[PDB]
RNA sequence: GGGGCGGUCGCCUCCUAAAAGGUAACGGAGGCGCCCAAAGGUUCCCUCAGAAUGGUUGGAAAUCAUUCGCAGAGUGUAAAGGCACAAGGGAGCUUGACUGCGAGACCUACAAGUCGAGCAGGGACGAAAGUCGGGCUUAGUGAUCCGGUGGUUCCGCAUGGA
RNA sequence: AGUCUUGGAGGUAGAGCACUGAUUGGACUAGGGGUUACCGAAUUCAGUCAAACUCCGAAUGCCAAUGACU
RNA sequence: GGGGCCUUAGCUCAGGGGAGAGCGCCUGCUCGCAGGAGGUCAGCGGUUCGAUCCCGCUAGGCUCCACCA
RNA sequence: UGGUGGCGAUAGCGAAGAGGUCACACCCGUUCCCAUACCGAACACGGAAGUUAAGCUCUUCAGCGCCGAUGGUAGUCGGGGGUUUCCCCCUGUGAGAGUAGGACGCCGCCAA
């Protein structure tokens, strides 16, 4: 005879991380990073979505960038 | 022993909060205000380049009054900064209140600037 | 407990808005000034009786 | 001072039973005191 | 018997034992010590058996530093159950030892003694050791 | 105010000579006086706060703030946010008026008054005084008082040491225990 | 890890998970089936835990006051990731907890799910810049059929109605 | 598509103790017990350890870019 | 072994807000009176602003199962 | 010197001195705009009696905090071996800790 486990649960995966590469071109409205909290900050021509999502205000070239001592931001710069 | 921070240190914390949102472009530069115990100052600043495009103050010679550091002085600076800025070709600005409450001297400078050409 | 409600444009009568309140906290008919797209302007919209 | 919450602060004449009168800030115009600093047995040292 | 006053988690992963010891690879506190030469779990039972051992040889004469602690717990399933249906109840406590770990240390006593003390300990443990001194 | 004039004309020069201050700005002054009444019995009676606020209004000549609980403490039957006392801050003119009255009128009327403690400084030039009964103040009508209540009076100075502060308060006329 | 019996069945968070993402087991830990009319919006202002020293009740612990004090607090709630130019605390005015949508992305067998600048309508707050399509973020839910209610320039079995 | 070159996201291996737990010895003691080291929490010095610890942090793998060679 | 339920004063039972009521037993009073007696709320460690009343485990007592070759 | 920006505390903290006429402050008023769950504290609005004590500015300092090689070592891609809970070797890469050292600000614009 045997007992019974009280665990065995877990959520579905939520596919976080970076959705576009540094130096990759993006169209306006492209998601650049999915995240819980602000692991990465919104930089130039990037907004922060309601679930902290980072996305391109413009069309242009992605850059992840050192933001201060600690933090990291992402920018989209205009192609020229 | 009471120990207490300077009112400027307190203001710089408040000014930071203002500057979070508000910032000067070449198109729409930042009309910063520093007031002081004795004087009031105004610089139209372009933050992308980091350049004061135009400027005016109670230390300028056109403003000639003994009661510098009052509301009546601020209106005179607000005129001078605006008209000098019109020569440079500045129309739209953003008013950086500079950590000070939008009131009295600081407001008087802003109102005078609105009256005399600048758009905010 | 907390219940479903309808707000209705007190002008045109258009049942414009569902929402939720707590009834114990809010026992009397709540009202808000939310846009009626029949009238095409903000009106008072009151909880339906 | 906010209007309507502070008592009207006046100059008050404090009259002691020993004959000493001194001006103190008070909400009452006159204050009669049986024992002041000049006549209290503690302060007189007697 | 040493065991932790509490833990965060009662059931742990068993883990692995690659590499030499992270620290505890010198004699620090006492003069002399028993260095491990092989990876093993040391039980809390083994420690006490190796402690009392070396202890009683010295005759109250000298000081021991046990330089391991059974912090990691392990489990087992009951006898004669099939696989599956959750992870087994916790069982005992094991300090992971790697090669290099100086497991005990001795002071107060001569080398002659200390050697013989630690010899007696070595036999209780389930690894090869060697004697060491402080440098 | 009498004490304010005394401070400027007599006390400040005397302190400057005694402690040999480089500049007038270093001379210890009284910055603020805070009066405090802990109404922990307000847990039983909400109206006890209103009484204490009223009494303290008469004493200080200024409406106090109702102090509210910072955290829940079951040992005192206390919940966070509950009104539990009153605090007022006297500065400028009213501070000197209150201090003059305290020293000259209120402190004498203490029953078996032996003077105020020389040891109730905080190591940083602030002086704290515990009053047992509010009835020492002449503004308090004895008949209206439902219950006798003490209060804490903190005199905050710009002194860096207890010696400087003790001197300042002695020269103001604070009746220290012999 | 035969079946029975026991346990479990959807959703969320963490670990396992091998530094993108994904990843199993009757593997290891917990949450959810809400709550809030402000605990939402905006404007302005602010800084927390704890300790030391001093204090009538009053004590380790209520309330002051002082100094020290990257957070040792807080963030409606599990956990994680975040957060002190605060996302934490306070106050004023409010209802954007808007209607029509939506370039373009993410996720994904499908069905669904997620983010979104921007445009129009008409607003809130603000001097203005601007911010606002609920809440620090991620659970709080259930296809179709069928039936109820409200609205409706639609249809209405010869025609007008129904 | 491979490879080189360049950029980037990420927290594993290892390591570390800055946080959270666990934990050894000494120093020094609040305080509580038999005026006392009688025993002592914190503090402090050194020392261990961690799938659900991290002040750190690879190799690889991954996503791209620009040419080149294939 | 597994599940399910239980553990409160002498006795019987009430009951997240700081542990009650009756009876017995004691107080003085002669079918009611008048105040006491007595609790590790089985225990443990924890959730928290407080825990008998959370939650997880340990006792013990009952109860139901433990089959098919 | 003031205002106001850019740059990872190499910018910081501490300590020790130095400077103020102008400029910045503290400071001195609360009649009025405006103000405080209480206060002219702060915020405002006014003024310049005097003060560099503090903020601020400028010097010195490496006590803490920061930055930080080099070599080595762990780890490891690929390829091999063995006595295989693990271990060794080969080309390549290469930490963390430690430390040599660095560092008590660097670059704008405007006004006077
Ligand atoms: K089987």
């Amino acid at each position: 005879g045997v007992g019974s486990t009280k665990n065995g649960r877990d959520s579905e995966a939520k596919r976080l991380g970076a959705k576009r590469a540094d130096g990759q071109f993006v169209t306006g409205g492209s998601i650049l990073y999915r995240q819980r909290g602000t692991k990465i900050y919104p930089g130039e021509n990037v907004g922060r979505g309601g679930d902290d999502t980072l996305f391109a205000k413009i069309d242009g070239t992605v850059k992840f960038e050192r933001f201060g001592r600690d933090r990291k931001k992402v920018s989209v710069y205009p192609v020229a | 022993m009471i120990t207490k921070t300077s009112k400027n240190a307190a203001r710089l914390k408040r000014h930071a909060r203002v500057r979070a949102k508000l910032s000067g472009t070449a198109e729409r530069p930042r009309l910063n205000v520093f007031r002081s115990n004795k004087h009031i100052y105004a610089q139209i600043i372009d933050d992308v380049n980091g350049v004061t495009l135009a400027s005016a103050s109670t230390l300028d010679k056109d403003l000639n009054v003994e009661s510098t550091g009052d509301t009546s002085a601020a209106t005179k600076v607000g005129e001078l900064v605006a008209k000098r800025a019109a020569e440079k070709g500045i129309s739209d600005v953003v008013f950086d209140r500079g950590g000070y409450l939008y009131h009295g001297r600081v407001k008087a400078l802003a109102d005078a600037a609105r009256e005399a050409g600048l758009k905010f | 407990m907390r219940v479903n409600i309808t707000l209705a444009c007190t002008e045109c009568g258009e049942r414009n808005y569902i929402s939720k309140k707590n009834k114990r906290n809010n026992p009397d008919r709540v009202e808000f000034k939310k846009y009626c797209p029949r009238d095409k302007k903000s009106t008072l919209h009151r909880e339906t009786k | 001072m906010k209007a309507g919450i502070h008592p009207n602060f006046k100059k008050a004449t404090v009259k002691c039973a020993c004959g000493n009168e001194f001006e103190t800030g008070s909400v009452k115009e006159e204050v009669r005191v049986e024992i002041c600093s000049e006549c209290h047995p503690f302060y007189t040292g007697r | 018997m040493l065991l932790p006053k509490r833990v965060k988690y009662r059931r742990e992963h068993r883990g692995k034992m690659r590499g030499r010891a992270k620290g505890g690879t010198e004699v620090h506190f006492g003069e002399f010590g028993i260095q491990a030469l092989e990876a093993s779990w040391i039980t809390n039972r083994q420690i006490e058996a190796a402690r009392i051992a070396m202890t009683r040889y010295m005759k109250r004469g000298g000081k021991v530093w046990i330089k391991i602690f059974p912090s990691k717990p392990y489990t087992a399933k009951p006898l004669e159950v099939r696989m599956g249906s959750g992870k087994g109840a916790p069982e005992g406590w094991v300090a992971v030892v790697k090669p290099g770990k100086v497991l005990f240390e001795i002071s107060g006593v001569s080398e002659e003694v200390a050697r013989e003390a630690l010899r007696l300990a070595s036999h209780k443990l389930p690894i090869k050791t060697k004697f060491v001194k402080r440098e | 105010n009498r004490l304010k004039e005394k401070y400027n004309k007599e006390i400040a020069p005397a302190l400057m000579t005694k402690f040999n201050y480089d500049s007038v700005m270093q001379v210890p002054k009284i910055e603020k006086i805070v009066i405090n009444m802990g109404v922990g019995d307000a847990v039983q009676n909400a109206k006890a706060i209103d009484s204490a606020v009223e009494e303290l209004t008469f004493i200080a000549g200024q409406k106090p703030v109702v102090t509210r609980a910072k955290k829940s403490i079951a040992g005192f039957r206390l919940r966070e946010g509950m009104p539990i006392g009153a605090k007022v801050t006297l500065r400028g003119e009213r501070m000197y008026d209150f201090l003059d009255k305290l020293i000259s009128v209120s402190l004498p009327r203490v029953r078996d008054f032996r003077g105020v403690s020389k040891k109730s400084f905080d190591g940083r030039g602030n002086y704290t005084l515990g009053i047992k009964e509010q009835l020492i103040f002449p503004e308090i009508d004895y008949d209206k008082v439902t219950k006798v209540r003490g209060m804490d009076i903190v005199i905050v100075t710009t002194a860096n040491t207890d010696e400087e502060a003790r001197e300042l308060l002695t020269q103001v006329g604070m009746p220290f225990q012999k």
